[PDB]
C-alpha cells in the first residue's frame, strides 16, 4: 500500500515556540485530475478519538485555531503549529485517503520543552501481606523529572537483573511539565528471601552521577 | 448535530468473535461512507475497512479480509463491524468514523469515542491492594500497588478525593500472567506521616471491587 512516514518521532518545543512535523508518503497522493492532495492531519489526546486539523493537505477544519497550518505537495507534507500552547501537547497523525486502504503515519508525539530536572528516587519493599501470598514486588519511583528518557536498572546483591521488571510512565504533567516513572521488579517469595540487598539504579541527564536507592531485606 | 455512538467495552477470549456497532445521527446516513479503524494500546491507527452506506458494498484491508465483515442497517442509521477468530493481538480500541465523501476518497471529519476490545484467556478477577509504605528530601512518597486484576479499568483516588496534589497514578502494565498491575503514589511532607491519615480508594467495576486501604509506615 501507500506507506506513510513521519518525522520526527518525538518533538520537544518551548511554550510559544514553533513546531514542525513532516510526512512522507511512499507514493504521491496528488490527483492531476482534481488538483488536490489527498492528505489529512489529526490530533489525538490520550483516551480521546482523533480530531481533524487539516484536510486536502492545506485546508484548516473549522473550529481549529489558526496557529495550525499545513503545506506540501505530492509526497512531501508539513504540519506547523506556529506558536505552541499547552493544549497542543498531543500525538499527531498524517493520513492519506488517495486510495484504499487508508493508511496513517506512525505518529509524532509533541511535548512542552522545559529545563532539565532530576528525578527524586524512592524504593519500596514488598508489604508483608503480599509476601504471605508467595510473591514479591519491589517498586522504584522516579518523581517529577525531565526529559522523558531514564534508565532504571535493578540490582540484587549487585547482580543486575533482566527480564523480571516492568515500567510505566505518566503523561507530561500539566502543571510542571515533568514525567514520572514507576518500575516494578517481581520475584517468587523463594528467590526474594534468598538475597539481601535490593537496589534501584537510576540514570538521567539531570543526575551528575547515577543514583542508587536501596534496602536490606529486613528494615 | 452529527453524532456517532459506539457499543460498550468488550472482553472476549482467543478464537471467539465480536461484533461492534456504531449508531449515527444528525446527518442523512446514506450520503457518507462509514469506516472502521483500530488502535492497539500505544500504537498507531490501522484501517480495517469501509462500507458505502447506500449500496452496502465494502472493502477491507488485506491483513483482515479473512476475518472482518462490515455491515449497515440503513433504517437504524447503524454500522456493524464483526471480527472473528480473535487473538490477543486484536486487543485495541475500535473506532468508527464517518467519511468526508460517500466513497472512501475522503478524510474523516467525525470519529466515535471508541470501543475497547480486550482479547485474553484471563477471566474476571478483582485486585489485591498492597501498601507502598513511606519510610522515615523533607518530603516522602507513599502509595498503593493495585495488583493482579482483569480486565481494565481501575480507578484510584486518595482520601475520598481530598488529596490530589502530588498524586501520580500510573498506567497499568500487563504481566506474564495475563493479569494487570497498577500503582498510585503521592509525595507528602515527612512531618505529616504519623498524624495525617492517607487512604487509597481503589475501584475495579468489572469485578465489583471497592477497596480502601490505609497506608502507614512499616514497623
Amino acid at each position: 500500500d501507500i506507506q506513510m512516514t513521519q518525522s520526527p518521532d518525538s518533538l520537544a518545543v518551548s511554550l510559544g515556540e514553533r513546531a514542525t512535523i513532516n510526512c512522507k508518503s511512499s507514493q504521491s497522493v496528488f490527483s492531476s485530475s482534481t488538483n488536490k492532495n489527498y492528505l489529512a492531519w489529526y490530533q489525538q489526546k490520550p483516551g480521546q478519538p482523533p480530531k481533524v486539523l487539516i484536510y486536502w493537505s492545506s485546508t484548516r477544519e473549522s473550529g481549529v485555531p489558526d496557529r495550525f497550518s499545513a503545506s506540501g505537495s505530492g509526497t512531501d507534507f508539513t504540519l506547523t503549529i506556529s506558536s505552541l500552547q499547552a493544549a497542543d501537547v498531543a500525538v499527531y497523525y498524517c493520513h492519506q485517503y488517495y486510495t484504499a486502504p487508508w493508511t496513517f503515519g506512525q505518529g509524532t508525539k509533541v511535548e512542552i520543552k522545559r529545563t532539565v530536572a532530576a528525578p527524586s528516587v524512592f524504593i519500596f519493599p514488598p508489604s508483608d501481606e503480599q509476601l504471605k501470598s508467595g510473591t514479591a514486588s519491589v517498586v522504584c519511583l522516579l518523581n517529577n523529572f525531565y526529559p522523558r528518557e531514564a534508565k532504571v536498572q535493578w540490582k540484587v546483591d549487585n547482580a543486575l537483573q533482566s527480564g523480571n521488571s516492568q515500567e510505566s510512565v505518566t503523561e507530561q504533567d500539566s502543571k510542571d511539565s515533568t514525567y514520572s516513572l514507576s518500575s516494578t521488579l517481581t520475584l517468587s517469595k523463594a528467590d526474594y528471601e534468598k538475597h539481601k540487598v535490593y537496589a534501584c539504579e537510576v540514570t538521567h541527564q539531570g543526575l551528575s552521577s547515577p543514583v542508587t536507592k536501596s534496602f536490606n531485606r529486613g528494615e | 448535530q452529527v453524532q456517532l455512538v459506539q457499543s460498550g467495552a468488550e472482553v472476549k477470549k482467543p478464537g471467539a468473535s465480536v461484533k461492534l456497532s456504531c449508531k449515527a445521527s444528525g446527518y442523512t446516513f446514506t450520503a457518507y461512507s462509514m469506516h472502521w479503524v483500530r488502535q492497539a494500546p500505544g500504537q498507531s491507527l490501522e484501517w480495517l475497512g469501509w462500507i458505502n452506506t447506500a449500496i452496502g458494498n465494502t472493502q477491507y484491508s488485506q491483513k483482515f479480509q479473512d476475518r472482518v465483515t462490515i455491515t449497515r442497517d440503513t433504517s437504524a442509521r447503524t454500522s456493524y463491524m464483526e471480527l472473528s477468530s480473535l487473538r490477543s493481538g486484536d486487543t485495541a480500541v475500535y473506532f468508527c468514523a464517518r467519511g468526508a465523501s460517500w466513497d472512501a476518497r475522503g478524510w474523516s471529519g467525525y470519529w466515535g469515542k471508541g470501543t475497547l476490545v480486550t482479547v485474553s484467556s484471563a477471566s474476571t478477577k478483582g485486585p489485591s491492594v498492597f501498601p507502598l509504605a513511606p519510610s522515615s528530601g523533607g518530603t516522602a512518597a507513599l502509595g498503593c500497588l493495585v495488583k493482579d486484576y482483569f480486565p481494565e479499568p481501575v480507578t484510584v483516588s486518595w482520601n475520598s478525593g481530598a488529596l490530589t496534589s502530588g498524586v501520580h497514578t500510573f498506567p497499568a502494565v500487563l504481566q506474564s500472567s495475563g493479569l494487570y498491575s497498577l500503582s498510585s503514589v503521592v509525595t507528602v511532607p515527612s512531618s505529616s506521616l504519623g498524624t495525617q491519615t492517607y487512604i487509597c480508594n481503589v475501584n475495579h467495576k468489572p469485578s465489583n471491587t471497592k477497596v480502601d486501604k490505609r497506608v502507614e509506615p512499616k514497623s
